[PDB]
């Protein structure tokens, strides 16, 4: 049962979400 | 117990092999590369950072100059001291501020003679046969050379720009008399009392007439002008070649831009 | 003596490096043909006695 | 004079479409995967005998 | 680190893992003040 | 940084795409677009090929060796120690080649040359993909195509070879074969012509094209002429892969008996027995 | 921010084409290793495991 | 600090391009070389282990 | 002159994204790499028999 | 001090380019080469240990 | 265009900081590593 | 250092790691005063 | 004494470069030659010992 | 203007550098040689069948 | 030197280890002094 | 004698670089065409011997 | 000159060069005892040499 | 030299060392002599 | 002259070249004796030579 | 010259030696008297 509270799973959301923060927050 | 055996682990098979590539890279290195630095060199850094050795002194990469001496005549150096300055004021702006950055041309690259209608610093004299005489010469000035027999005579052909438009009529070719080899074809242009010379490699000749993919009809009429009527100076062949192919690259602007 | 006179016709920078390439050869040579026998080689475990 | 055309009014509508069209594609790429998460969670616990 | 069954309980404590944050985090830090 | 001859032609233009994106040069190197690629594939394909060489049995540099997988795995895609590796560095070093070619046909567009130096480097190209790509797909698998290794692909050489058990009487081979061999003896007198007319000797003039005729007119009777020559070396470089690649995409596609038996067209016509 | 004059240097047009390429390989890239795999292949029954 | 000064005389276009070739082709470098092993393969059902 | 057509304004502009960036990048490639390792820790201590 | 004055004859620019493509093959042997180990591999499962 | 002696100076001050900070570095890398991995051995017992 | 069982336990104290130090720290040391 | 004067006919930048290429090529041949021996190879587990 | 473009004291100053640091290459050289040896000690004695 | 077990217990005042410093020590000290 | 009057005619430069690859070619072939003999190999252990 | 020197800078590039030939081919004998005391390479006659 | 035992001995009174050193030696002596 | 001295630097080249070369020659003489000292390669005549 | 154990004793006096000298030497002199 793959859910949100998966742990592994913040690990594509860091890579994936993290520079998206920045990259909208340094750029713009 | 062997022959070939130097010791328990050295034999001259390998002590051959390391030899035979010291024998390629002392030539390449010490030989052939300072044999490739006879032109051109020493570098030059017009948007350098520091300050390099002066250009007229052996500055170390540079071989020691040889001596061609000439059939004809007198001697060239290579490399080349006379050579090695170039003064034109070339018509070029920077397009940034680094020299691996492009130059762009600040108006009619093909007369201009910059990029692909740049035209070297050679001599200004007629190449010459073996007995002599000036070695590329319209047909008008060598009835001894003519067009072999059953093959297709260009003169009184139209001669077609890039556009399809009627440029010129082919008067005469030009024979290298030395190598029995037609060079140019000379057409008279229409809407001028002038001819142009060039090079046959930029003509597609049929028996309907010759097509010009390299200029447009209308810039036949800026082709580089010969000084004399039935010879041509080596940088004139240099300066009239060049036309037509920088008109491979700026005949009309869409030939300087990319597919995508 | 008139033995400097030879860097008047010899191009000291050519022969320096000529002299650099053939020392670092006969260096190369000589080590690592050493290295190639059981009795002067000095990297290895012994090898060749009994 | 620079060497894209631009005129500093193009080049800002470009910075600004550009930048937030990729912080959508991201965002949406984030979202597919969260989906593909639910289908297949591809990042497995450690195992038993694993060091 | 180890847990009872000798299973992998990976924590901020675990030494080796000053190896990658120190290659990481160190330059980090000195590339952010250095040419600041 | 520059020839001394050299600022007057490095004018923009003449890309294939890009524009101006990536027209520039580095140092002496032009870049552009494919220059950029040229440089991604050559730097991951290299890398690759240093890892899976890390992996393999042996880290001398002749004795490594990165094989395709084996002829069960079919087109697929391989473990990467089993294949997969030779699979993505084949695709590097295809696009590569490519990225070299066009990068050469956008310096050619900017020097108004003829685009014949990238079309000849299309046939080593061509041979490169008879090799490891359109043979592979008529005999049924990447398996079959040669691993990357200094030493191992002659093996692969030798083995395909004995597997039609004498290559040398492969008729695309005895073409391909002359081929290179006339085109090494062809470059050899032409390189000495062209030096022995310009360096005659002491102090002795450089001599004209009518020497350079001459000279074989008179040792063997005939002389092709300065722009043939090249247009010859040209034609004879290019026929070794050209005509190669006839007998190597025909051993095994269209021929999987011995090659000496090939011959038999010739030795058993009924009218000579 | 002054992000903005990247655009002054960089024309736009020539970066999107040459990015569009790019993420299209690494799409294909990734597409065909996942499809090489058989924990997470999508379009064949499932194999590798009991 | 004059460390901005590197900008007057290095291109950040080709820094740029030099940059962006060079960290892609170390992360596809490093995801292949996992993607290898037993150990650190993400993708697969684990193997390597009894 | 600059020998990269950027000002002295722009000089210090592009270097201070640049600089920004680049810490930025690696910043969150020392989180990504601390979650990974609490997925997979690589490093593993040193075996039994290992000297 | 006058170590600063080899800038004025030897190009940064050209030191930089050559320390960055240098480093990075030298980094890159000595990665591979331990992973080529058994004793210093530290992706695959330990090797080499009875 | 070429370089000037502030020009210079400023460079050769930075170049110098950031080699010996990409030293230092690796040398406190390198003491981590030998934590992890001291590899280095100790002469075997009969290694001569 | 070996453990009391043959386990090797890292230390700085080791000799061996007086090598690589050696060799990073001592130019890096002179390299910091002879140049700037 | 005058030893200096060799810098105004041996080009500083020319030597430079040649002796980083040169001692690099040097400690290349001696590190990996030490690797592919048993008793001085440092990386691997202790090879050629009873 | 001599081969290299130096000046004499350019040539004095570069001179003096280089003669320091490769005095001080050669000197770490020799330490970090007897470091290496109280590691592997790498010239054996004379074993004892040798001749 | 060896040791009573036997071992080798590398030292300074090992013998051989002067075959390496003398070949990298006295052109060292010649080279600081000819060209200084 | 007239023997000086060889040097105002042949060259010196070739002759000196004819003669130093000629007299180490020769040396060459001898140094190791004696390792290539039991009888006169002074590296190697001494074979062929009773 | 032929090579662009003068006289004086033959002279001392003359002096200079020799001293360090002669230096250096000191230290060799010297490193040769060296080494020879460590290995005694040219062994004596042994027993059935003829 | 060779010791009663029968083991070498290395030492500057050996005959062969002179073999080297007189090929090193010789010429040394005569190029400090005629060039300087 | 034919071949660039000035027909003193000849006679001068010529000494030093005669002087070299006999100089060479006669240390090649007492090193042969040396040699054969320590290896007499000629050896007599064995018994049933003919 | 052969002792009595039959071991070769080299010395000047060896009559084969005058072979290798009398190639070397004979040139050596009639060069130096004779093109100089
Ligand atoms: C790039 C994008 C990649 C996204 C990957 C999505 C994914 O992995 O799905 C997880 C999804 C979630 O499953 P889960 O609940 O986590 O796993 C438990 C079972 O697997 C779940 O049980 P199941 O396997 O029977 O799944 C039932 C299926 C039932 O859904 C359907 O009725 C058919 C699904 C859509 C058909 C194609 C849509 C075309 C329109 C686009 O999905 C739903 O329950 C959603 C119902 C609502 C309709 C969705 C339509 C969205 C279209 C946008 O697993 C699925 O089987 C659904 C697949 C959905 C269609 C596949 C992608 C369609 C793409 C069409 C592109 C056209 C251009
Ligand atoms: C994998 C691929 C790696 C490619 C690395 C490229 C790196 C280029 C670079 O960093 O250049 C900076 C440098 C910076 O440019 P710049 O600051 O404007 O110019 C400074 C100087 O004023 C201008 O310098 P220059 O124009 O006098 O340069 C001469 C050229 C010298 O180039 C050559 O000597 C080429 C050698 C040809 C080899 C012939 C092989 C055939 C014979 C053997 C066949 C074997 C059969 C079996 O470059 C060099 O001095 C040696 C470069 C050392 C790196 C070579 C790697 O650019 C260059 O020097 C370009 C030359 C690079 C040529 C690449 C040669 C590759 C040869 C590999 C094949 C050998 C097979 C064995
Ligand atoms: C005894 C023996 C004695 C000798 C025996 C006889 C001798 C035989 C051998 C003779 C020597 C070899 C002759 C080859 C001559 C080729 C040549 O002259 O090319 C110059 C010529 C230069 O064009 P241009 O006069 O500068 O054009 C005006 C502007 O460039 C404006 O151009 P544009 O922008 O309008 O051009 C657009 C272009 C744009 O095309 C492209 O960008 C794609 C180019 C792809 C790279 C080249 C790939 C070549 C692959 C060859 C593979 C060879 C092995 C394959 C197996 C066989 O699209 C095309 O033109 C056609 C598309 C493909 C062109 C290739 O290149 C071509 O136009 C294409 C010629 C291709 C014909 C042969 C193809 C095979
Ligand atoms: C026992 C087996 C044998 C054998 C097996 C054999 C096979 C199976 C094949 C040949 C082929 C060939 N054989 Mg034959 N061989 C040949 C010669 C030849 C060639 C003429 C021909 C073409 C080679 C080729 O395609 O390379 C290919 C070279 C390529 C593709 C080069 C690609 C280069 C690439 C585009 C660019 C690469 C760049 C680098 C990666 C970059 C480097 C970067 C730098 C900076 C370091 C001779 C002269 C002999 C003699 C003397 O007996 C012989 C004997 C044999 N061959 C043995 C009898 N050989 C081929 C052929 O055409 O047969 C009809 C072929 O298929
Ligand atoms: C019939 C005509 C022929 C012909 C013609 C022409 N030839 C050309 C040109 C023309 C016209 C060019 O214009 C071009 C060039 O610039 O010239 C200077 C070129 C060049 N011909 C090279 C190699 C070459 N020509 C061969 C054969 C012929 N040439 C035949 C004879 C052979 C053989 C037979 O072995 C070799 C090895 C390079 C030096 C150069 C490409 C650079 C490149 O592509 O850059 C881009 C790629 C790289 C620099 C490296 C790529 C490395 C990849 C990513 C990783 C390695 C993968 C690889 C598969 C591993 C193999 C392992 C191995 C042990 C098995
Ligand atoms: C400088 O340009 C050159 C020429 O033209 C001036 C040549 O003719 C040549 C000679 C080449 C040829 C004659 C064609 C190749 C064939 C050769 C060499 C021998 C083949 C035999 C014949 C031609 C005999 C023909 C008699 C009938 C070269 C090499 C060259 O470089
Ligand atoms: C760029 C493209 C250029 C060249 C690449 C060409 C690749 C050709 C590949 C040929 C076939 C390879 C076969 C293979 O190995 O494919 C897969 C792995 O490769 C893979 O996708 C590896 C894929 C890597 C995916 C991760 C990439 C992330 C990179 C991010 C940074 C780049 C962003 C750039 C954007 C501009 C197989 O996975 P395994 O876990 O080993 O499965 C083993 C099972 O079979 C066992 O039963
Ligand atoms: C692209 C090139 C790819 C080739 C692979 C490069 C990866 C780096 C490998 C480093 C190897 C270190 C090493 O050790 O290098 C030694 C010499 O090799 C060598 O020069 C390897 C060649 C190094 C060339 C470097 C040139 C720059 C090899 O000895 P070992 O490996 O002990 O022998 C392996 C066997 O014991 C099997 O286990
Ligand atoms: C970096 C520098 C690397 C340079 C390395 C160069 C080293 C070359 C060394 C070559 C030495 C050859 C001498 C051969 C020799 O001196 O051998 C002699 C006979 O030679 C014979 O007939 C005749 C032998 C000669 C046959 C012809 C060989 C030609 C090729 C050899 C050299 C090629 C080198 C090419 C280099 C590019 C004596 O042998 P025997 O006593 O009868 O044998 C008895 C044995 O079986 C038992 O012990
Ligand atoms: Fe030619």
């Amino acid at each position: 049962q793959p859910s949100i509270t998966d742990w592994n799973l913040w690990v594509p959301l860091g890579i994936l979400g993290i520079p998206t923060i920045w990259i909208a927050l340094l750029y713009r | 117990m062997y022959y070939g055996a130097l010791a328990n682990h050295l034999d001259i098979a390998q002590l051959a092999w390391y030899g035979h590539w010291l024998v390629i890279w002392t030539v390449v290195l010490f030989y052939l590369r300072r044999e490739d630095r006879r032109e051109g060199y020493p570098l030059v850094e017009p948007l350098g950072l520091v300050k390099l050795p002066s250009p007229d002194v052996q500055s170390g990469e540079l071989p020691y100059p040889k001596t061609f001496t000439l059939y004809h005549g007198g001697t060239v150096q290579a490399p080349n001291p006379n050579r090695r300055y170039e003064t034109r004021e070339l018509k070029l702006a920077q397009t940034d501020g680094f020299e691996g950055a492009p130059l762009a041309p600040t108006g009619n690259p093909m007369v201009d003679g910059v990029g692909p209608a740049s035209w070297a610093e050679r001599s200004e004299v007629v190449d010459s046969t073996f007995e002599g005489k000036a070695k590329i010469v319209p047909l008008r000035a060598a009835p001894e050379f003519y067009i072999a027999e059953g093959d297709l005579d260009p003169r009184g052909l139209p001669v077609f720009g890039a556009d399809g438009i009627e440029a010129g009529t082919v008067t005469d070719l030009w024979v290298d008399r030395s190598e029995y080899y037609f060079r140019y074809l000379e057409i008279s242009v229409a809407g001028s009392a002038r001819t142009a010379l060039m090079p046959l490699g930029f003509a597609s000749i049929t028996k309907d007439g010759v097509k010009v993919q390299a200029i447009l009809a209308s810039q036949f009429a800026n082709v580089p002008r010969l000084q004399s009527r039935d010879q041509i100076t080596l940088r004139e062949e240099d300066k009239v070649s060049a036309y037509y192919a920088g008109g491979l690259l700026y005949a009309t602007p869409e030939r300087a831009e990319p597919l995508l | 003596s008139a033995s400097w006179k030879l860097w008047l016709i010899l191009d000291p920078r050519r022969v320096l490096t000529a002299l650099f390439i053939y020392l670092t050869v006969i260096a190369l040579l000589i080590h690592f043909g050493l290295l190639s026998t059981n009795r002067l080689n000095w990297w290895e475990f012994q090898r060749g006695l009994p | 004079p620079s060497l894209t055309g631009l005129t500093e009014e193009e080049a800002k509508e470009f910075h600004s479409v550009f930048v937030s069209s990729m912080v959508l594609y991201l965002a949406t790429a984030v979202i597919v995967h969260y989906l593909v998460w639910t289908a297949r969670p591809w990042i497995a616990p450690i195992p038993k005998g694993w060091v | 680190y180890f847990a009872a069954d000798g299973s992998v309980v990976p924590s901020i404590t675990d030494a080796n893992l000053w190896v990658p944050l120190g290659i990481l985090g160190i330059p980090t830090i000195w590339i952010a003040l250095l040419y600041r | 940084a520059l020839l001394s001859f050299e600022r007057k032609y490095r004018v923009r233009g003449g890309t294939l795409i890009g524009g101006d994106l990536f027209d520039f040069w580095v140092g002496p190197f032009y870049v552009g677009f494919f220059g950029v690629s040229a440089i991604f594939f050559i730097f991951l394909g290299v890398s690759l090929i240093g890892y899976a060489a890390s992996q393999g049995p042996s880290l001398d540099p002749f004795a490594i060796s990165i094989n395709p997988p084996d002829l069960k795995y079919g087109f697929a895609g391989a473990p990467l120690l089993e294949g997969g590796f030779w699979q993505a560095i084949t695709v590097c070093a295809i696009g590569a080649f490519i990225s070299w070619q066009l990068r050469e046909v956008e310096i050619s567009r900017k020097l108004g040359m003829g685009w014949h130096v990238p079309i000849a480097f299309g046939v080593p190209i061509f041979m490169f993909l008879v090799l490891q790509v359109f043979r592979p797909i008529l005999m049924g698998g990447w398996g079959f195509a040669f691993p990357y290794g200094i030493l191992s692909h002659l093996d692969w050489v030798n083995n395909f070879g004995f597997q039609y058990l004498n290559w040398h009487y492969n008729p695309g081979h005895m073409s391909s074969v002359s081929f290179l061999f006339a085109n090494a003896m062809a470059l050899g007198l032409h390189g000495g012509l062209i030096l022995s007319v310009a360096n005659p000797g002491d102090g002795d003039k450089v001599k004209t094209a009518e020497h350079e005729n001459a000279y074989f007119r008179d040792v063997v009777g005939y002389s092709i002429g300065a722009l043939a020559i090249h247009r010859l070396g040209l034609f004879l470089a290019s026929n070794i892969f050209l005509t190669g690649a006839f007998g190597t995409i025909a051993s095994g596609p269209f021929w999987t008996r011995g090659w000496p038996e090939w011959w038999g067209w010739w030795l058993d016509i009924p009218f000579w027995s």
